[PDB]
RNA sequence: UUCUGACCUAUCAGCUUUUGAUGUUAGGGUAUUGGCCUAACAUGGCUAUGACGGGUAACGGGGAAUUAGAGUUCGAUUCCGGAGAGGGAGCCUGAGAAAUAGCUACCACAUCUAAGGAAGGCAGCAGGCGCGUAAAUUACCCAAUUCUAAAGAAGAGAGGUAGUGACAAGAAAUAACAAUGCAAGGUUUGUAUUGGAAUGGUGGGAAUUUAAAACCUUCCCAGAGUAACAAUUGGAGGGCAAGUCUGGUGCCAGCAGCCGCGGUAAUUCCAGCUCCAAUAGCGUAUAUUAAAAUUGUUGCAGUUAAAACGCUCGUAGUUGA
């Protein structure tokens, strides 16, 4: 019954670890990188 | 009793936020005067209105009346004092002919790069961070800090900074002496 | 002319006609009569606490198919049942008998939300814990 | 419906035959009335 | 001193005589210059004590 | 005590008048005018400009929010004025109180009792219970501000000072720079490898500040390279800015203000990756203003979309060669 079929999927799935990440910028380095970016050789 | 001191919100939201252009445009403000947030462009943009406004007020006012003339003159007056107005503009039709960039322009991040104190906006706006700048025998650690006409001219190292010719006496040159010293020894 | 009287004296006509003609706009209607502290449950609160009587399978609105897991609850501020819907799917499974509940509305201000008939208010905390958390994993552990 | 009558579009059964039914049931009502008083 | 130092604003008060100190100074003044510790230090409990007698039934 | 000014309601239209309603006269009473109270005599008075009732989650104002101009919503809540001190009521004292950490009584509560009796009132400041969606310490001090006295020198949980405080509001970090490699431009400018310079926060000591302590500032010591001294929140079909990105589910699970996505190759679900928005703030609900010239004085609409009273006369009304 429905009430047993509930909650299926997140559990159903074969969960993946988020592994190695680096350290983003933040506020007016990461402003002024990201429209060099957009903007410069590629505006 | 609660405090009697005043408060007020430094800026007003520009609604619609995916309007793209008018963003980009943004963007380009940002990556030209060393700015952190929108909210730095919002806060500038929120003083040139009240002024804008004023401006409007006055001018829609008639001529020779003597609230209008008094509180025009002295806007003008303190235009002026700013720097804001220079020498070439003179009347309140020239403060409807302000604009953000003039605005923007009067921080000290732009002055320090200006005078070349500094190698760009951003390393500007490091160096009044750091106390390394002073304006007139005052340190100060705002970069968005607005100059007079006077000042812009008062803006030197501060006294106590390794670059106002005192001590740098860093953790890096102590270490450098120590080891130095610990060779010699 | 072929209007409204343009009259000096005729504020009076003008008061009149707008103020019994005002009645007819719903949000008017509803925050101007009685109606809105006695027939909603809240009582002018965004928030109540009640309990768990039963979890209830709904079918979806006609252009959808599937059963909306959802929980009939008891508000123990004013002794009103209600209807209450849970996010998150394995949030309900989580959820327990008699579950003590703070219970929201959901983003309609007493209207109807999607294909949802007539479930006004979702539950946002249970045992004064989290349901975001709850839903995360990475976020707060579920209760004792 | 509004207070105006009719105004079949596509609509629905006769607003004539709806009156004739609330009428008939207005009148089974007030017998109701007239059971209670 | 104020923000980037370098100065220091502050005031100061010069008395005609001793006379003068004692007569028209402040005693935590007095005390921050040199002077002995403040009496009779209780709070609220001072007044607990003193609020209890009835008609010189006794002093204390 | 004069004048002037109210939210909603007619499925509230006649009210008030033996019990003073309205007038007159005479007295009494009052601090004084006064139906304020008594007697005698009149029969009035108020009412669509909505009286009289009924509702209000209704203390009033200065004001607050949003305001292009109108407006609309809101005003326990730093000031001014009112009201109240468990419920009602009554006094005393005194110039001033119908006082309330004055008194008396009743009802609603309730404490100690030696069982006769006796005493109690946080909507003062803490703190607790209950209510709840929702809100802090039984801290320290009278140094300032002021108040009261036999008025300097004393008192004051008035008042100040801390504590708890992501209610709001302001300022403001999370790098800067030179080398190389790459990129574009043919010997220039721009940007992913490196590695030397600049620095707060953080830890300690002072000068100082203070009722005292703490903060501020200032100085002296200390003191970053994964500068682990670790940026989050929500999005990327459309509205609406960024992916026909990688796997899983398979009209189920589910998500998603709205349209929608899901029946095996999902651009919306569950993960992972990249990208985007705002940023020490961003989500969520509820209420409210704009949005709404969608309540319309400015400034609406009524042939066919919602809406011309069946028709005419007509008093009030509004308009007036």
């Amino acid at each position: 019954g429905s009430l047993a079929r509930a909650g299926k999927v997140k559990n159903q799935t074969p969960k993946v670890p988020k592994l190695d990440k680096k350290k983003r910028l933040t506020g007016r380095a990461k402003k002024r990188q990201l429209y060099n970016r957009r903007f410069s050789d590629n505006g | 009793p609660k405090s009697y001191r005043n408060y007020s919100k430094t800026a007003r939201n520009p609604k619609r936020p995916f309007e793209k252009e008018r963003l980009d445009q943004e963007l380009k403000l940002i990556g030209e005067y060393g700015l952190k947030n929108k909210r730095e462009i919002w806060r500038v943009q929120y003083l040139l209105a009240k002024i804008r406004s004023a401006a409007r007020y006055l001018l829609t006012l008639d001529e020779k009346s003597s609230k209008r003339i008094f509180q025009g003159e002295a806007l003008l007056r303190r235009m002026v004092r700013q720097g804001l107005l220079g020498e070439n503009e003179e009347k309140l039709d020239y403060v409807l002919g302000l604009t953000l960039p003039k605005l923007l322009e009067r921080r000290l991040q732009t002055k320090v790069f200006k005078l070349g104190l500094a190698k760009s906006v951003h390393h500007a706006r490091v160096l009044i961070r750091q106390r390394h700048i002073r304006v007139g025998k005052q340190m100060v650690d705002i970069p968005s800090f607005l100059v007079r006409v006077d000042s812009e001219k008062h803006i030197d190292f501060a006294t106590t900074s390794p670059f106002g010719g005192a001590r740098p006496g860093r953790v890096k040159r102590k270490s450098l002496k120590k080891q130095k010293e610990k060779t010699e020894a | 002319g072929s209007g409204k009287p343009s009259g000096l004296r005729a504020a009076r006509k003008l008061r009149i006609r707008r103020r019994t003609q005002r009645w007819a706009d719903k949000s008017y209607k509803k925050s101007h009569l009685g109606t809105r502290w006695k027939s909603n449950p809240f009582r002018g609160s965004s928030h109540a606490k009640g309990i768990v009587v039963e979890k209830v399978a709904i079918e979806a609105k006609q252009p959808n198919s599937a059963y909306r897991k959802c929980v009939r609850v008891q508000l123990i501020k004013n002794g009103k049942k209600i209807t209450a819907f849970v996010p998150g799917d394995g949030c309900l499974n989580f959820i327990d008998e008699n579950d003590e509940v703070l219970v929201s509305g959901f983003g309609r201000s007493g209207h109807s939300v999607g294909d949802l008939p007539g479930v006004k208010f979702k539950v946002v905390k249970v045992a004064r814990v989290s349901l975001l958390a709850l839903f995360k994993e990475k976020k707060e552990k579920p209760r004792s | 419906h509004g207070a105006s009558r009719y105004k079949k579009s596509r609509a629905k059964m006769r607003w004539k035959w709806k009156k004739k039914r609330t009428r008939r049931l207005q009148k089974k009502r007030r017998k109701m009335r007239q059971r209670s008083r | 001193t104020l923000f980037g130092g370098g100065r220091t604003k502050g005031f100061g008060l010069i008395y005609k005589n001793v006379d003068a100190v004692k007569k028209f100074e402040k005693k935590y003044r007095l005390v921050r210059e040199g002077l002995i510790d403040k009496e009779t230090k209780a709070g609220r409990r001072a007044s607990k004590e003193l609020k209890n007698r009835r008609k010189k039934v006794r002093g204390t």
